[PDB]
């Protein structure tokens, strides 16, 4: 769809475009709109059919091309040890995201759960005393158990062993010569802990 | 005089009062500051999802006004934090009680693409047939149409701009533009000059640089504040101009010069208006009564609601695109209002009303200057990109708790 | 040096038992045969990429073996494959061209070598391959002529199985390891024991007395194997499964034996921890790196020879000169260690364990050491 001297719009890998259009194309649409253009009649109140309705929305844009997600997953969660017992996440809410141009202090990145009466999105310069200090929260901060993630082999040792079983840390030491003068010295060490004994 | 110095110390209290209390009022708050006052803000429609990132990527289309320097036509890029990642059990402050933590994620706001503009941007918005075609109104007659994909990424070393297409017509500045959804390359401005502008760029040649005006419509007797074709019709347009006037053309029509209908749509300049995505009839436009009016094509001499919540001159009104109940409208009073229709006529405590009309849902107050423009993010809902005239730009979202409830 | 671990099972899952290269191997790309469990043989393609990590290709599988499958060895020429497994025959495997949908090249069994009673457990070729030595859990060492596929020679001395037998370069002598802690070292031509290595003393005794103990591990070692290898020039006999009593403890380790005399170890490479079972030495000879002249060398020769020994959990590289290994891992395998092999190049080490998963050691360009422009003619006996 080349309109007049400029290329189509080309869509990158993982790029959607969000919907041009929020209804479905009635075809006799517009020319029923020609009538209602000329009538002019005040019988049709909309605002009044709005209270009896539920309000038309809309989602999120998703990706709908085909064959775009396909995924595979080669790691099963095991989660061992008690950790700290940290309360339900679930309870907390959205994570919310606060950041200032004019802040030294990095983004908030964080969940909010304070609860007052008094702090209105009909009046956002609504005081709400001892409920929080009224000062600036960025001088201060101007100065400044276990989720293994197991692949098929680790599920079945794991599946073996039981609660005990940890994956395998493996120990790997590289060409480590006498001749060597720049070689580390702990791994020099620790391969001298295999030196050759001689007999007479 | 001292006007200049209270002024300045109460909008310095209010933002810092403002600040305060952002976290019971919004989910996303992104304050950036820009290397110059942008005029304009459209929202792109390209959101880029890259696999295994839990971020999504959106795109600004915003200017430049400097006063003496080169301006800028910019694409910039906003990063915000996908849905499925939102909701994170990273760490738990134990002394504030929340799985907080200031910690490293933040929101990337970056700028992607500058070109040359002789001028300041008055306004700036992309063809929705192809948004690589983006069209600018100067401070001059002629209108700017770009393709940013055929301009380097970094401006060049020296002169003005080179536009890929010029359109004629008119005969001073504007601030109205409006492309056509139904029509590509169907494009209408409203100019100082009482005049609006169509144009049609989907026959231009190759080689083609300048395109003159196909159509010039002359029924307002004053200044063409803002155009706006209709979302689901190739023939209908609205206007609102400074002589107190809605115009509602057709371009079957003939007669040029008087629109196929007229409305005395407020008492003052009308400085905005929009039409509602999910209703063919319903319309919205901003005066300069502090007011925003509500229009049914169905029934033009009656006036369905008036929106009264503004301290001064509305220039901006639009609509939600994930919901029909839901609009915005910024003006010089530094406020953004966010308004649900479905709250209009309901009973209200006699405390909720000091605050204000049953009918208006939210109300940012961020901005320290007059909201130059505003957009909201079409993939992204209730996330607003409002830009002021101090150079601030702030991309937001109110809380969940507010709208959902 | 890389580490590539197998995340794939070649033998459903079943343990792997040994591995061998094809010796016959000239150029980059070499050919491996793993025996395993699942009474398959399998024959894999294993070249370095572009990156340099390694990569198998599956060639074919040989299901003939009705029982699991311990010993797979190449002959020197690398055209007879020897198989061996719990069902006391050895099989002798040659590429079927004419003189099995699974397979992209076929392989056909030439010689069925029956006179075992149980499983066997280890295989090693004589350098003309035309004799080869085979041991197996009935107590008894075989030769076989190759050439006639049949039985030649047995030796019945062991008196527990025997686990590892290795074959003279020279053409003088065959080492056997047994579960009973000895060492038994026949010479070829007289077909009977030649020298018996059981005892070892170490120190003095508080009294003065002679503390003598057993050199090699009893029955709790883990592993089915105990695999000791000649070196390719013949010089140095390595057997692994050994013990040495430092003081009131024991200490795994690997003993090096001498052609000039075969009772008594030169030395022990000890290896703390878990028992030692495979030894295999790197087919290409290398020119000596510049180190201080000190006697640490195990044999003063004007080349030198990259080894190593691969005990339950860990593989320790070693070379001649040195003392201490330039090499170890450990870690990457969650079951005992069953065999290691090197390729024809020295490029590749590759490494089967008991867990059904294998893995390879790379090398780069000359990273092991310079080649000898010419190889060391042997002084066979013979």
């Amino acid at each position: 769809g080349s309109c007049g001297k400029f290329a189509p719009f080309e869509i990158k890998e993982h790029m959607v475009l969000a919907p041009r259009r929020r209804t479905a194309f009635h075809p006799d649409l517009c020319s029923q709109l020609d009538q209602l253009l000329q009538q002019q009649s005040g019988e049709f109140s909309f605002l009044k059919d709005l209270k009896g309705r539920q309000p038309l929305r809309s989602g999120p844009t998703h990706v709908s091309t085909r064959n775009a997600d396909i995924f595979n997953s080669d790691v099963v969660i095991v989660e061992r040890g008690k950790g700290d017992g940290v309360p339900e996440r679930r309870k907390f809410g959205r994570m919310k995201l606060l950041q200032f141009c004019e802040n030294h202090r990095p983004a908030y990145w964080g969940t909010w759960n304070k609860k007052t009466a008094l702090i209105r999105a009909r009046d956002p310069w609504a005081q709400d005393t001892k409920l929080l200090d009224y000062e600036v929260d960025s001088d201060e901060e101007w100065e400044e158990k276990v989720r293994q993630k197991l692949k098929a082999k680790e599920w079945d040792e794991f599946l073996a062993k039981g609660k005990r079983f940890r994956v395998l840390q493996p120990v790997k030491i590289g060409c480590v010569w006498a001749a060597d003068r720049d070689c580390a010295g702990d791994d020099l060490k620790v391969l001298q802990q295999f030196a050759a004994c001689f007999l007479e | 005089a001292f006007d200049d110095a209270v002024e300045e110390r109460v909008i310095n209290e209010e933002y810092k009062i403002w600040k305060k209390n952002t976290p019971f009022l919004y989910d996303l708050v992104m304050t950036h500051a820009l290397e110059w006052p942008s005029l304009t803000a459209q929202w792109l429609p390209d959101v880029t999802r890259p696999e295994g990132k839990d971020f999504s990527i959106h795109r600004l289309v915003l200017g430049t006004h400097t006063s003496d320097e080169q301006n800028h036509l910019v694409i910039a890029s906003v990063q915000l934090p996908n849905d499925d990642a939102q909701f994170d059990a990273s760490h738990y402050d134990s002394e504030k009680g929340e799985f907080g933590g200031f910690g490293s994620v933040s929101g990337k706001i970056e700028i992607e693409i500058k070109i040359n503009h002789e001028g300041e941007v008055n306004r700036a918005r992309y063809m929705p047939q192809n948004p690589c075609i983006i069209a600018t109104k100067t401070p001059s007659s002629d209108v700017l149409v770009f393709d940013y994909t055929k301009h380097p990424s970094k401006p060049d070393p020296s002169g003005e701009c080179n536009p890929d297409l010029r359109l004629r017509g008119h005969q001073k500045e504007g601030y109205g533009l409006s492309w056509n959804p139904n029509l590509s390359g169907h494009l209408l401005s409203a100019s100082d000059d009482h005049t609006i502008c169509l144009w049609d760029i989907s026959a231009v040649p190759k080689e083609g640089k300048v395109v003159d005006a196909k159509t010039i419509f002359t029924g307002h007797t004053a200044v063409v504040e803002d155009v706006s074709w209709h979302l689901l019709h190739e023939s209908l347009f609205g206007s609102v101009a400074d002589d107190q006037k809605l115009m509602i053309w057709d371009t079957r029509s003939n007669n040029t010069s008087k629109p196929s209908h007229s409305v005395d749509a407020h008492t003052a300049e009308v400085n905005c208006l929009s039409f509602n995505p999910y209703s063919e009839f319903i319309l919205a436009t901003g005066s300069a009564d502090k007011t925003v009016a509500l229009w049914d094509l169905r029934n033009l001499k009656l006036k369905l609601h008036s929106f009264e919540s503004h301290k001064d001159e509305i220039f901006q009104v639009q609509w939600s695109p994930h919901n029909e109940t839901i609009l915005a409208s910024s003006g010089t009073d530094r406020r953004l209002n966010v308004w649900d229709l479905s709250k209009i006529g309901e009973e209200q405590s006699p405390e909720d009303a000091e605050d204000g009309p049953p009918e208006l849902l939210f109300i940012h107050g961020g901005h320290t200057a007059k909201i130059s423009d505003f957009s909201w993010n079409p993939n992204e809902p209730w996330v607003i990109c409002s830009v002021s005239e101090d150079n601030i730009m702030q991309v937001w979202q109110m809380a969940e708790n507010i709208y959902n409830d | 040096m890389k580490v590539i671990t197998c995340e794939i099972a070649w033998h459903n899952k079943e343990p792997v038992y040994s591995l061998d290269f094809q010796h016959g191997t000239a150029g980059r790309i070499h050919r491996l045969a793993s025996a395993g469990v699942d009474t398959n043989v399998r024959i894999w393609k294993v070249e370095k990429g572009p990156d340099g990590k390694a990569i198998v290709e599956f060639l074919s599988n040989l299901a003939r073996h009705t029982k699991a499958v311990n010993v797979v060895r190449f002959s020197p020429t690398g055209e007879i494959l020897a198989s061996g497994g719990d069902d006391a025959v050895i099989l002798l495997w040659k590429v079927n061209d004419n003189k099995a949908q699974l397979n992209k090249e076929n392989w056909t069994v030439v010689k069925t070598l029956r006179g075992h009673l149980e499983d066997v457990y280890d295989i090693c070729w004589a350098t003309d391959g035309n004799l080869m030595a085979s041991a197996s859990v009935d107590n008894t060492a075989i030769i076989w002529d190759v050439s006639k596929g049949q039985k030649i020679s047995i030796f019945n001395e062991h008196k527990s199985y025997v686990q590892g037998v290795t074959w003279d370069p020279l053409g003088q002598y065959v080492a056997t390891l047994s579960c009973d802690r000895v060492l038994r070292v026949y010479s070829i031509q007289k077909k009977r024991v030649a020298f018996n290595v059981s005892k070892m003393l170490s120190g003095i005794g508080a009294e003065g007395e002679a503390r003598s103990y057993r050199m090699f591990h009893d029955d709790s070692m883990k592993s089915f194997f105990r695999r000791l290898s000649f070196t390719p020039d013949g010089s140095l006999l390595l057997t692994p499964a050994g013990c040495v009593e430092s003081g009131e403890n024991v200490m795994n380790t690997t003993y090096v034996f001498s052609r000039k005399n075969l009772k008594r170890p030169i030395a022990h490479l000890p290896c703390p921890g878990k028992a030692t079972l495979a030894v295999r030495c790197c087919p290409v000879y290398f020119e000596l790196r510049p180190v201080v002249e000190t006697g640490v060398e195990l044999m003063s020769l004007p080349y030198r020879l990259v080894f190593a020994v691969a005990s339950e959990d860990s593989v320790l590289l070693y070379d001649t000169q040195q003392s201490f290994p330039f090499g170890y891992v450990s870690n990457i395998h969650y079951h005992t260690l069953s065999d290691i092999s090197w390729s024809s190049d020295g490029a590749f080490l590759a490494i089967s364990s008991t867990d059904g998963y294998c893995s390879f050691v790379t090398f780069e360009k000359d990273e092991l050491g310079i080649p000898l422009k010419e190889k060391p003619v042997l002084n066979m006996r013979t």
